[PDB]
C-alpha cells in the first residue's frame, strides 16, 4: 500500500528471481557433470547386472534401502518416491526401513514412523561416489545385518529424460540366492572362496550408486526445473511490483504536491 | 572391513605428486556422510562414516 | 477522569478512538480557515493528543497518590502503522499493544503481536 511497504517487498522478489536464476545455471553445470557420472554409472550395470540375467537369479522380512536426498527446491522428487515406498510398504507392512537423505525420512516419518531403523545425512551436495555408496554398504552390513534378509530392495529415481523421472525399485539379492539360482551352473565359479558372499557385498555397494547416481540425476534435473519455473514466475511478480510500484510512487509525489497547493492558497 | 570396504580403502591408496589427481579425484575421497541409527523418531548419536 | 486522581481514587480512561477525533478536529479547523498541514490535519494535531495523554498520570504522596490510566485507541488503514495520527500516538504513551487481522484468523484472540507490542512502565507494575 504504501511505497516503503511497495519497495521492500518489491526488492526481495527481485532478489529471489535473481537467486532462482542462478541455481538454475548452478544446477546445469552441475548436470554436465553429472551426466557424464550417471552414463559411467548406468554403463557398470549391464556389465555387473548382465550375469544375473544370465545366471537367471531370481527371490526364494525385508530391507527397504530408499535414496532421495537432504535437499528440498526440487519439484517432487522426494514426494513420489515417498508414494512408492508407501504403495509397496502396504504389500509388506513388515520391513525395515534405511533412509539415505533426511527429505525421505520425514516423508517417511510421518507415515510409517517406526519402521525406520538407519538414516543417512548429507547426501545430495556433490555426485554420489563410491566411497559414499560403500561405506554405507558397509553400515548396512554392520548395523542392520544386510547379510540375512529374505528380500533387499533399492528405492531411487530414474531419470527418463531430461525434462523428467521415474521412481524405480531394483533388487538386491544376497549369498544364498546368487548360489541358488536356476542357472548358476552355466558359470565355471569357483567354490573355494566365497564367489556369492562377495559378489553381494559388492553389489550392495554398487548398484546403490548406480541407484544413487540416477535418482541425484533426477535431483538434478528436477531443481534446474523448479528453479527455471520460480524465475519465470517471480519475474511475473516483479512486473505486477514494478507496475504498482511506479504508481504508488506518483500517488504519493501528487498527494504532497494536493498538500502544498491547499496549504499555498490561504 | 567388508569386501566394498575393503576395495575403497584400495581405492584410497591408488588415489592418495598431486599431479595425476585432477578435482573430482580428491572428492571421490571425501564424505560429508553422518549416519544416524533410529528406534521406535530417533534414538541413538549420530557418527561420521 | 481527572476527579478521581485528583482525590486518591483511581480512574482508567479509554479514549475509543482519537483517530476519529483527529477527524473531528480537521473538520472544526478547515471551517474555520486555518490553514491546513500534513493530510489537511491541523498543523497542531500532535498537541492536540499529547496535551489530552499528559493529563494521565499517577500523582505522589503529597496529591493522595491517585491515578489516570489512559487506554488510548487508534484505528489505522492496511496495517499502516507509518501513517500520520498513529506515529504522533504512538510517540506519546508508553508503549501498545498491537492488534493485527492475519493473527486473529489464524485462531490467536486477543489477536496480539507479542513482537511488537510492548509496556515501558514493564514488570514494574504486574503483581510479583
Amino acid at each position: 500500500a504504501t511505497l516503503k511497504e511497495v519497495e521492500m517487498r518489491l526488492k526481495s522478489i527481485k532478489n529471489i528471481e535473481k537467486i532462482t536464476k542462478t541455481m538454475k545455471i548452478v544446477a546445469s553445470t552441475r548436470l554436465s557433470k553429472a551426466e557424464k557420472a550417471k552414463i559411467s554409472a548406468k554403463k557398470m550395470d549391464e556389465a555387473e547386472q548382465l550375469f544375473y540375467k544370465n545366471a537367471e537369479t531370481k527371490n526364494l522380512k525385508e530391507l527397504i534401502v530408499a535414496i532421495t536426498s537432504d535437499k528440498g527446491l526440487c519439484g517432487s522428487i522426494h514426494s513420489q518416491l515417498a508414494k512408492a515406498v508407501r504403495r509397496h510398504l502396504n504389500d509388506q507392512p513388515n520391513a525395515d526401513i534405511v533412509t539415505i537423505g533426511d527429505k525421505i525420512k520425514m516423508q517417511l516419518l510421518r507415515t510409517h514412523p517406526n519402521n525406520i531403523k538407519l538414516s543417512i545425512n548429507g547426501i545430495g551436495k556433490d555426485a554420489p561416489t563410491f566411497q559414499e555408496s560403500a561405506l554405507i554398504a558397509d553400515k548396512l552390513l554392520s548395523v542392520m545385518k544386510a547379510g540375512t534378509y529374505p528380500k533387499i530392495s533399492i528405492f531411487y529415481n530414474d531419470p527418463v529424460s531430461s525434462l523428467s523421472f521415474e521412481p524405480s525399485e531394483k533388487p538386491i539379492f544376497n549369498a544364498k540366492t546368487i548360489e541358488q539360482s536356476p542357472s548358476f551352473g552355466k558359470f565355471e565359479i569357483d567354490t573355494d572362496a566365497n564367489v556369492p558372499r562377495d559378489l553381494f557385498e559388492y553389489t550392495l555397494a554398487n548398484q546403490m550408486l548406480t541407484a544413487m547416481a540416477q535418482g541425484y540425476a533426477a535431483e538434478i534435473s528436477a531443481r534446474r526445473n523448479a528453479m527455471d519455473n520460480a524465475s519465470k514466475n517471480a519475474g511475473d511478480m516483479i512486473n505486477r511490483y514494478s507496475i504498482l510500484y511506479n504508481r504508488t510512487r506518483q500517488a504519493v509525489i501528487t498527494n504532497e504536491l494536493v498538500d502544498i497547493i491547499t496549504g499555498a492558497s490561504s | 572391513i567388508s569386501y566394498a570396504a575393503y576395495l575403497n580403502v584400495a581405492a584410497q591408496a591408488i588415489r592418495s605428486k598431486t599431479e595425476l589427481q585432477t578435482a573430482s579425484v580428491l572428492n571421490r575421497s571425501q564424505t560429508d556422510a553422518f549416519y544416524t541409527q533410529y528406534k521406535n523418531a530417533s534414538e541413538p548419536t549420530p557418527i561420521t562414516k | 477522569g481527572e476527579w478521581f486522581r485528583d482525590n486518591g481514587k483511581h480512574a482508567l480512561i479509554v479514549y475509543d478512538d482519537l483517530s476519529k477525533q483527529a477527524v473531528a478536529y480537521r473538520q472544526l479547523s478547515l471551517l474555520l480557515r486555518r490553514p491546513p498541514g500534513r493530510e489537511a490535519y491541523p498543523g497542531d494535531v500532535f498537541y492536540l493528543h499529547s496535551r489530552l495523554l499528559e493529563r494521565a498520570a499517577k500523582l505522589s504522596e503529597k496529591e493522595g497518590s491517585g491515578s489516570l490510566t489512559a487506554l488510548p485507541v487508534i484505528e489505522t488503514q492496511g496495517g499502516d502503522v507509518s501513517a500520520y495520527i498513529p506515529t504522533n500516538v504512538i510517540s506519546i504513551t508508553d508503549g501498545q499493544i498491537f492488534l493485527e487481522a492475519e493473527l486473529f484468523y489464524k485462531g490467536i484472540r486477543p489477536a496480539i503481536n507479542v513482537g511488537l507490542s510492548v509496556s515501558r512502565v514493564g514488570s514494574a507494575a504486574q503483581v510479583k
